[PDB]
């Protein structure tokens, strides 16, 4: 068997959670999620790969790191619909995740696509005189903290969520 | 749920209110088979084998299945406040009395981090390995290897304000658990503060003990006095050696790794520099042939002069090292 961990990395709001749940309901939505193990096949290769959720760890700065040994992809997650988010991956992130996870492989995903044209969001947005993270955006920063890739994926219409995943066993197997 | 009687029909917030409090209950029910299963299937076998050491197993698991009582405690409490129709009034007094015992939890976080290194050391080992190969294959193990089952305390503690907060979203303004919840979740915050600041402590301590100094002028009280480690890690300097560094929140101690039986030891190297007296210089790409990435630490060089020209691995790394160091000064000239 190839076994691969994957650690998920980004701010709380982000969703992180519902990415790794929808990779696993129409009949509930869980609010937490614990390891889980999704069966992926990338290029004729059966890999299974370990999801490490970091949801609530991002307060307690010392006990977060215990996440982070033998990780073999990183993927650093913030939501289109938050500019923020995006923010924190140079600003906080990244520089943990290349100081606990040397020459981890990273791919950068930018999640809640289905608000990037949504109305509502872009008036919240408006007024913080903010707009939706634009796909140029996301490769950009992939270059900037040296990621394998950036995709997007809305855990909503669980668009490019496989996609997403298939990619990170694509990192991890480099 | 599914579970509640066909009749029982209100609001979809109150639903969702004794869904959130049944995915709780829940998921103390897999805490505790798991934490069962972790016993049973890695710690007893190993020990049966001779695959490692009682002291070394002891080591590893300690009390980690010691707390289940704790949980059950919970699942009687939600329990006993369930209607035989399956809805849950009022939880909030249950938590504000139970969550403060999340506290036994303190030592086994604590003692976390050496149990990895112990594992790691056991990589070596290929009865331990081929054996953890073979939980891998085997059903009851769900594909997740051993640290994931050590994980399971940790992983958990910092789900409850998650959890807490979600039942919170879904309880009415007028209801008591308003203000019993809010006063739940300032509880658990409180406990994983603390076990957050002793995971840091023994962290701490940890290194502070492995510290090896050739000259006694070289030994500095803060050093031992040190509670909280801001940041530690290898970092390139000039000469090229590979030095391990350790930012405490008031000295800075550089070191040189050495071999003792696998036993790393951190020989210090040079003065070890308090906060106090510490100069954080950025440099330019190339300044320095070692050229990327490169900071310089100094005494406030008034004292005898030590400087060190650092190199990280990336431009963000540099950042995490140089953030930390830029905080620990500041924060000290904050409180002097």
């Amino acid at each position: 068997a190839i076994r691969k961990k994957l650690v998920i990395v980004g701010d709380g709001a982000c969703g992180k959670t519902c990415l790794l749940i929808v990779n696993s309901p129409e009949v509930y939505v869980p609010t937490v999620f614990e390891n889980y193990v999704a069966d992926i096949e990338v290029d004729g290769k059966q890999v299974e790969l370990a999801l490490w959720d970091t949801a609530g760890q991002e307060d307690y700065d010392r006990l977060r790191p215990l996440s982070y040994p033998d990780t073999d992809v990183i993927l650093m997650c913030f939501s289109i619909d938050s500019p923020d988010s995006l923010e924190n991956i140079p600003e906080k992130w990244t520089p943990e995740v290349k100081h606990f996870c040397p020459n981890v492989p990273i791919i950068l995903v930018g999640n809640k696509k289905d608000l990037r044209n949504d109305e509502h969001t872009r008036r919240e947005l408006a007024k913080m005189k903010q707009e939706p993270v634009k796909p140029e955006e996301g490769r950009d920063m992939a270059n900037r903290i040296g990621a394998f890739g950036y995709m997007e994926c809305s855990a909503k219409t669980k668009d490019g969520v496989r996609e997403v995943f298939e990619m990170a066993t694509r990192a991890a197997l480099q | 749920m599914l579970d509640i009687t066909m009749k029982e029909s209100l609001t979809t917030r109150e639903i969702r209110r004794q869904e959130a409090i049944y995915e709780m209950s829940r998921g103390e029910q897999d805490l505790i088979e798991d934490l069962k299963l972790a016993r049973k299937a890695y710690h007893d076998p190993m020990l049966k084998l001779s695959i490692m050491s009682e002291e070394e197993l002891t080591h590893i698991f300690g009390d980690l299945d010691s707390y289940i009582p704790l949980h059950e405690d919970l699942l009687t409490r939600i329990g006993e406040a369930t209607k035989p129709d399956g809805t849950v009034e009022q939880i909030g007094h249950i938590l504000v009395s139970w969550l403060p015992r999340l506290n036994a939890y303190r030592g086994y976080c604590s003692n976390q981090l050496a149990a990895k290194a112990l594992l790691d050391q056991k990589k070596q080992d290929p009865r331990v390995q081929d054996f953890l190969q073979r939980c891998l294959e085997s059903p009851f193990s769900r594909k997740l290897d051993l640290w994931s089952f050590l994980d399971i305390p940790r992983s958990r503690l910092v789900k409850y304000p998650l959890l807490l907060k979600e039942i919170l979203k879904h309880t009415p303004k007028e209801h008591p658990d308003v203000q019993l919840l809010e006063d739940a979740i300032l509880i658990i915050q409180g406990v994983l503060s603390d076990i957050n600041l002793k995971k840091g402590e023994s962290e701490c301590q940890y290194y502070i003990d492995k510290l090896e100094y050739l000259d006694e002028k070289q030994r500095d009280p803060r050093i031992e006095a040190s509670k909280v480690l801001l940041c530690h890690g290898e970092l390139r300097s000039k000469s090229g050696h590979k030095l391990y560094i350790f930012l405490f929140q008031d000295i800075l101690v550089l070191t040189r790794p050495v071999t003792r039986n696998e036993r790393h030891s951190y020989q210090v190297y040079r003065q070890p520099i308090p906060v106090q007296e510490l100069v954080l210089e950025d440099l330019q790409d190339g300044d320095v042939r070692m050229a990327k990435n490169i900071f310089r630490i100094r005494f406030h060089d008034p004292s005898p002069a030590q400087s060190h020209t650092l190199q990280a691995n990336d431009v963000f790394h540099k950042q995490q090292w140089f953030n930390c160091i830029r905080a620990a000064i500041a924060h000290h000239h904050h409180h002097h």
